[PDB]
């Protein structure tokens, strides 16, 4: 009966990880340190 | 520099958002890095490779992950030919209740998306009947790719970074592949096939509780030593076996039958776990040759060099000169990459080609979808790697290469006259492309004329000899395995070719696709086929030969691998860069792969219902493809939503026109170039810096068009990309329509 | 598990794999009592014979009694 | 039918093994 | 900024100096050739990378040659 | 070098005989 993880891991991997990912890609590429 | 990318202090301080994109493509060409050495090049290298691998082996994990919590792999088992495998489930909440609906099948719960990789076949053969099995198998993949993530990490530590001396010892290097990593793996897929994959197949259960307990054959290892092989060949199974059951089983673990096991319509096991078993003891045998810390051996540096040929002076082995061809080779790792890919693309035809003749595991052969995906999947697979192949040959004779070292060889002689070599394939090219496209158009005339009869039709004579070579007695020619009195059919001193009889009964049941029967259609595809093979070769081996200088641009070497232009004098030289070549020939490899995988899709689904006329009638002249093929097929594809409403082909037909618009976006940037983009951008910051309340915020870096080069690359990837989507929905949803 | 002598040859196995390791690692093999031979010992003392010896029947031991737990032997 | 929840819970603990060794290995194929 | 390098072939005929649209070439004394002049790149950091010298050169292969290297505001012509 | 040419041509001459051989058992000179 483990079929509510998917709405966890969809929502997750459809918005939390690109919102994060982009945000520290973005914030990265436009760092001025490394 | 002091900002990313970190690899590149020229693109650092780049002010633009080419920073951003170049970046990106250059992020794994780690010889362009900044302070990089050749040492440290190797180190990062095979650190990248244990990373890569573990990203594969994940990626197994989770084929057996969502088959098994997911799948119907046990209903699948009682019912191989009716019931249709499950990929994993969906979860969209896009889908309305019609969609939901339309997707809730294979006897599933919810909707779910059916599987066409052949992955329930495949471990279904090999012995696999639970799903705790699955998942017992995704668990150890996981911990796997864990091993090789630490040895990944391990291998860039101070203590245990390897020396450049290790990685440049190569014999030690093919001893322990041909010895290990075929060998012994080969010999651990038989230990495999004959504990488990055989007694599972005669119904017996075999696993890690009981397999020190179960002997495979009743007289284990006793035959083995005292030199009685032949006891493991007694007793095969029978033609009345049942795959998984009791009835009809033998006990042999080692057979040479030949031909398919008659129910599964696939080879039998105990051929394939003879097979691996031979082969296994072929190649330790060639692991060694070579010479490492123990004396006897190979020096493969020492065969280049070698100069005389017992007491007899040659230039070399065959009488070539080879000198320096060892430092060639291991001193440069794109000659090694493209030496690779080339083998590499090679093996991945064969297989394709061998997966849908002799099929392995069982019930494959009844599910066409399957087939289908599988064989256009390696061929394309195999086109990729063949244009990369090339591809770094001319990375190699741009960067790597120098003549000094290389001064009289064999590779010297070729660049020698590479002129001969270009224009002798530009007349191949020509002279096959100018009388198939003649014979075509001769035919569509005659045909749209009322006169189907004036058809210039050639019958195949050459391979329906090969064929007849083989036993296949449709044809009438009475030669080698089709002659019963000929020396090669009775093998007259010895008589000991068992295969003989199952294999006749293979090539002489016009039940499968071992052998075809082939007519003059199948010959004028072939030269289409041999068209495609003979003009990619040219784009890729021109460009690999003019990679260094040609009398346009002599100098070429100087720019490097990938650079736009020389620029507008001289004539112009648009794509004139060795990378360019790589950028042509990508087309004419999709087209080519686009024409094998047309001929094999439409010459089988006249298989596949019983209807071989079309084919042979019809793929004469090009309106037959047009209409019988493109047209005809398309339907109940292009029906998978309409204003009555939705059934389970819908995703093939979105993505059937998705993959048109991907492919079309990119003839923009294969079209358009890039100085009007430039002058349309100009504007759009004007207007940014002039509009009132959005002057608030601003880019930081400079908004410029694509890079010459980029544009290139971003309409070659929309156009392949296009290209593969677009026939991967047309083929599954065109077989899966017609067949379930 | 009645006595064969497969049962002898797999205790005379475990024996040679036993002195083998007790040949390889063993830190201080060569004590005070030496063999009379130590040329076919390799070059002992009669207590690193005998250890390895020991050893050797703890393996032998524990592989005869799970092979018959099995079903092999 | 399937594999139970136990053993998805212990498959997405035993992924957190493979993780934590490729974030270790992205960032050591970095510096 | 774009490397521009001049090899001994020159004749010095002016003519990438009269191409060049960012001032990066001058003339130069010399006496390699009769008209004893080569071109010579001193403001490399003004080179957009047009290569209208290469165009210009008559040489049979280009005296001059313009490799095109790390981009800047100037070398890409940027006027914002 | 070698106006003869003898050792490509007797290579050239094996592939062409094995070439007449293959046809000789194609046209059922030889069974
Ligand atoms: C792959 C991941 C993913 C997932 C899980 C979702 C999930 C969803 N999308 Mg979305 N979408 C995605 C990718 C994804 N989208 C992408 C890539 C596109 C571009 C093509 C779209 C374009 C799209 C549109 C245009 C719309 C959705 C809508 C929806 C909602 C479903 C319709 C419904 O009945 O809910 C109804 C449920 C709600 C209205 C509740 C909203 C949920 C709250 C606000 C979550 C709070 C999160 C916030 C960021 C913090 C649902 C929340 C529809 C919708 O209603 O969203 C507003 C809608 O209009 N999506
Ligand atoms: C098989 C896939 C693969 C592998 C093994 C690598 C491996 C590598 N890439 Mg790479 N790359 C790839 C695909 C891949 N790439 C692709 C497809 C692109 C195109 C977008 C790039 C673009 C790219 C860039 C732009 C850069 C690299 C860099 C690197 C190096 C360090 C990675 C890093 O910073 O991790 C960081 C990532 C993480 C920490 C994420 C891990 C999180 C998971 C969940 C754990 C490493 C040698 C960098 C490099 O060499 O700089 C010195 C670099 O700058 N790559
Ligand atoms: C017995 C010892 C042994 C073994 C097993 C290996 C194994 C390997 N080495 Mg290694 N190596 C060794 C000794 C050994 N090495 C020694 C002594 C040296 C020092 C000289 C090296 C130095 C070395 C370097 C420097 C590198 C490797 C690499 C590799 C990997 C190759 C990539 C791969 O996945 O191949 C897998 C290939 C096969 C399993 C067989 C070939 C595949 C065939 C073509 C397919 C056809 C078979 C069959 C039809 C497939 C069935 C399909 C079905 C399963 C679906 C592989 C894991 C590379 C690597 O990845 O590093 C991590 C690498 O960079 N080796
Ligand atoms: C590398 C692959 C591989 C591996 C790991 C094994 C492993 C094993 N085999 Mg096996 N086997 C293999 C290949 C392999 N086999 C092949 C290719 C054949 C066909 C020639 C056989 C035929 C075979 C038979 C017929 C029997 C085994 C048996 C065994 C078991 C005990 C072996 C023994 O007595 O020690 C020998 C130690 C050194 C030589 C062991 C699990 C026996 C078993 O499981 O009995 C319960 C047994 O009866 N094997
Ligand atoms: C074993 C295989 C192998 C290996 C190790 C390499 C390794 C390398 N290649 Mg190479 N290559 C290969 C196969 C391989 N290639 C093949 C098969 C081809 C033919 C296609 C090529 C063609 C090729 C060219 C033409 C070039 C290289 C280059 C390079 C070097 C840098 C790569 C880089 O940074 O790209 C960065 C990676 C990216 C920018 C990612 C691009 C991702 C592509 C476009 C796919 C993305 C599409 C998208 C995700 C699809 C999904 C969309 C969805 C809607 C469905 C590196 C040495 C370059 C080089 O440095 O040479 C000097 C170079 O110019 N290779
Ligand atoms: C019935 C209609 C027909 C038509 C319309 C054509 C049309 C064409 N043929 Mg074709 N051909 C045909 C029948 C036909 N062919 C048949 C039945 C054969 C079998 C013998 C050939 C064999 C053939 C060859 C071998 C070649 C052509 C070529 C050509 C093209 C140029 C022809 C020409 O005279 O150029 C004017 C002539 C020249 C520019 C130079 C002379 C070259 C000629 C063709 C060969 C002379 C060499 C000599 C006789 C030794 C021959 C060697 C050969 C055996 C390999 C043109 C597209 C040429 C081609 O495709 O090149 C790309 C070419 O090389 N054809
Ligand atoms: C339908 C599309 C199409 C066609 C027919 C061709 C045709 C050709 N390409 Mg090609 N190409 C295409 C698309 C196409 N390309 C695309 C999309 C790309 C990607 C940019 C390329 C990239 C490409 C490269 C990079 C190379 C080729 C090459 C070739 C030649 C291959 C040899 C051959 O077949 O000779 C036979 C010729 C033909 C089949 C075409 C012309 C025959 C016509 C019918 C002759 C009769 C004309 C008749 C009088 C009617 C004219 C009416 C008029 C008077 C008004 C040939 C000219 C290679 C080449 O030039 O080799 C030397 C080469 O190097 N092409
Ligand atoms: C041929 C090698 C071989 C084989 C097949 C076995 C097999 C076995 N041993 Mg064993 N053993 C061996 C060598 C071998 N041993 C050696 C060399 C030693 C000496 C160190 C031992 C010492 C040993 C002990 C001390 C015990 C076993 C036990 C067992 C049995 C159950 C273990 C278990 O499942 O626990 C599973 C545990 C999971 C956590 C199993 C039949 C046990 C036994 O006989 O129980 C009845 C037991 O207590 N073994
Ligand atoms: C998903 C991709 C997410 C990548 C961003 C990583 C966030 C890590 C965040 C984090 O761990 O930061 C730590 C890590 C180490 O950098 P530091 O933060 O120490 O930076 C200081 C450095 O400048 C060293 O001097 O930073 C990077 O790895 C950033 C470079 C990523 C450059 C991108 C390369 C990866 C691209 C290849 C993967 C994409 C292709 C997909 C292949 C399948
Ligand atoms: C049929 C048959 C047979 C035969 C076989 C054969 C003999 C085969 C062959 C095959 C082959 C023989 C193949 C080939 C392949 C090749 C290729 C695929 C190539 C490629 C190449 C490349 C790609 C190159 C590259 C480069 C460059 C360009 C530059 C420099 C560097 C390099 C070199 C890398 C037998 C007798 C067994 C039996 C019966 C059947
Ligand atoms: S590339 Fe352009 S700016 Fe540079 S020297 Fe030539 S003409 Fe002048
Ligand atoms: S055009 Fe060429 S040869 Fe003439 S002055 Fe300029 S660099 Fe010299």
């Amino acid at each position: 009966d483990a079929s509510f993880l998917s709405s966890i891991f969809v929502p997750v991997i459809g918005w939390v990880v690109p919102i994060a990912t982009f945000s520290f890609l973005f914030l990265y590429i436009e760092r001025e340190d490394v | 520099a002091t900002k990313f990318p970190k690899f590149s202090q020229d693109l650092a301080q780049d002010p633009t958002t080419r920073r951003i994109w170049y970046a990106m493509a250059m992020g794994n060409d780690f010889e362009s890095h900044d302070g990089m050495t050749e040492e440290n090049l190797y180190q990062k290298i095979f650190a990248t490779h244990f990373g890569h691998l573990a990203i594969i082996f994940l990626w197994a994990s989770s084929l057996l992950f969502h088959v098994a919590w997911q799948g119907n792999f046990e209903q699948w088992i009682k019912d191989p030919l009716h019931v249709r495998p499950i990929a994993h489930a969906i979860w969209d909440p896009h889908f309305g209740k019609p969609a939901i609906e339309a997707f809730t099948q294979a006897g599933a719960n919810g909707p779910v998306n059916i599987a066409y990789s052949g992955v329930y076949h495949w471990w279904y053969t090999i012995g696999m009947r639970t799903n705790t099995e699955l998942y017992t198998g995704s668990v150890f993949l996981l911990l796997f790719a864990s091993l090789f993530l630490f040895a990944g990490w391990l291998h860039l530590q101070p203590k245990f970074r390897p020396s450049l001396a290790w990685f440049k010892s190569a014999e030690s290097r093919l001893n322990h592949h041909l010895a290990g990593l075929f060998g012994v793996s080969s010999l651990a897929w038989a230990g495999h096939l004959i504990h488990v994959a055989i007694p599972e197949s005669r119904g017996q259960h075999v696993g890690w509780d009981n397999f020190l307990s179960t002997a495979p054959h009743p007289a284990g290892l006793q035959p083995f030593f005292t030199g009685n092989w032949g006891v493991y060949a007694q007793n095969p199974d029978t033609a009345g076996h049942i795959f998984s059951t009791s009835q009809g089983a033998g006990t042999a673990i080692l057979t040479f039958l030949g031909g398919f096991h008659p129910q599964t319509e696939s080879l039998w096991l105990t051929d394939m776990a003879h097979h691996h078993l031979a082969i296994a003891v072929l190649f330790i045998v060639a692991g060694h040759m070579y010479r490492t810390n123990f004396g006897i051996g190979h020096s493969i540096k020492e065969m280049m060099n070698a100069k005389t040929f017992f007491g007899k002076p040659v230039e070399g082995p065959f009488n070539m000169p080879h000198q320096g061809i060892y430092d060639t080779y291991n001193n440069s790792l794109h000659f090694q990459l493209g030496w690779h890919l080339a083998c590499l693309g090679v093996v991945t035809s064969w297989v394709a080609q061998h997966m849908y003749s002799l099929p392995s595991y069982a019930f494959i052969a009844k599910d066409y979808t399957t087939q289908a995906a599988l064989y256009t999947h390696h061929q394309y697979i195999a086109i990729f790697l063949m244009v990369g192949a090339f591809a770094h040959g001319a990375i190699f004779l741009v960067r790597d290469y120098d003549p000094e070292q290389n001064k009289g060889n064999v590779l010297e002689r070729v660049l020698q006259h590479k002129e001969a070599i270009i224009s002798h394939l530009s007349w191949v090219s020509l002279f096959l492309g100018f009388h198939t496209l003649g014979l075509y158009v001769h035919n569509d005339v005659v045909v749209a004329f009322g006169t189907p009869e004036k058809q210039i039709l050639i019958e195949p004579v050459f391979a329906q000899f090969i064929q007849a070579a083989h036993g296949k007695v449709l044809y009438g020619l009475d030669t080698l395995l089709s002659n019963p009195d000929s020396v090669a059919y009775t093998a007259y001193p010895n008589y000991a070719n068992v295969w003989l009889p199952g294999w006749l009964d293979a090539i002489n049941s016009g039940t499968n696709s071992l052998f075809l029967t082939i007519g003059p259609g199948d010959f004028l595809v072939h030269h289409a086929i041999a068209l495609g093979l003979h003009t990619t070769t040219l784009i890729l081996v021109k460009g690999a030969l003019d990679a260094r200088g040609s009398k346009l641009m002599p100098d070429k070497k100087d720019f490097g691998y990938a650079f736009p232009c020389d620029g507008p004098g001289r004539g112009g030289t648009c794509d004139i860069s060795a990378w360019d070549s790589f950028y042509l020939s990508l087309f004419w490899a999709l087209n080519t792969v686009g024409w094998v995988t047309f001929y094999w899709h439409w010459k089988h689904l006249g298989i596949w219902q019983g209807n071989v006329a079309q084919f042979n009638e019809n793929s004469t002249y090009l309106m037959g493809w047009f209409r019988d093929y493109l047209w005809a097929n398309s339907a109940q594809l292009i029906n998978g939503y309409n204003p009555y409403g939705v059934n389970n082909l819908s995703v093939w037909a979105w993505m059937f026109l998705f993959g048109h618009l991907v492919w079309a976006t990119g003839f923009m940037f294969l079209i358009s170039w890039r100085g009007y983009w430039q002058e349309l951008i100009e504007t759009l910051v004007w207007a940014h810096e002039r509009t009132p309340i959005a002057n608030l915020v601003r880019w930081k870096d400079k908004p410029v068009a694509l890079s010459i080069v980029q544009a290139r690359v971003v309409g070659l990837a929309h156009f392949t990309v296009g290209y593969v989507l677009t026939y991967a929905a047309f083929l599954i949803a065109s077989t899966a329509g017609k067949f379930g | 598990l009645e006595w064969s002598p497969t049962v002898g040859i797999i205790m005379v196995i475990a024996n040679v794999i036993a002195i083998t390791f007790g040949r390889q690692t063993i830190k201080y093999p060569s004590a005070e009592p030496a063999l009379p031979s130590a040329k076919f010992f390799g070059g002992f003392g009669a207590p690193a014979l005998l250890a390895t010896t020991a050893f050797g029947h703890i393996l032998g031991v524990g592989l005869v009694l799970g092979l018959h737990n099995l079903g092999r032997i | 039918s399937s594999i139970s929840d136990t053993q998805v819970y212990i498959a997405l603990v035993v992924a957190l093994i493979p993780g934590l060794l490729a974030w270790r290995l992205a960032t050591e194929l970095y510096k | 900024s774009h490397t521009v390098k001049i090899y001994d072939t020159c004749i010095g005929c002016t003519q990438c100096v009269r191409a060049c649209p960012t001032d990066v070439l001058e003339m130069v004394p010399w006496d390699g050739c009769k008209a004893a002049q080569v071109a010579s790149s001193p403001r490399t950091e003004d080179c957009v990378g047009c290569k209208r010298c290469e165009t210009a050169c008559p040489t049979d292969f280009l005296s001059i040659r313009v490799y095109l290297g790390a981009e800047t505001t100037r070398s890409m012509g940027l006027a914002y | 070098a070698k106006p003869p040419y003898t050792f490509r041509t007797g290579w050239a001459l094996l592939l062409l005989a094995v070439n007449f051989l293959v046809a000789a058992y194609y046209f059922h000179i030889i069974q």
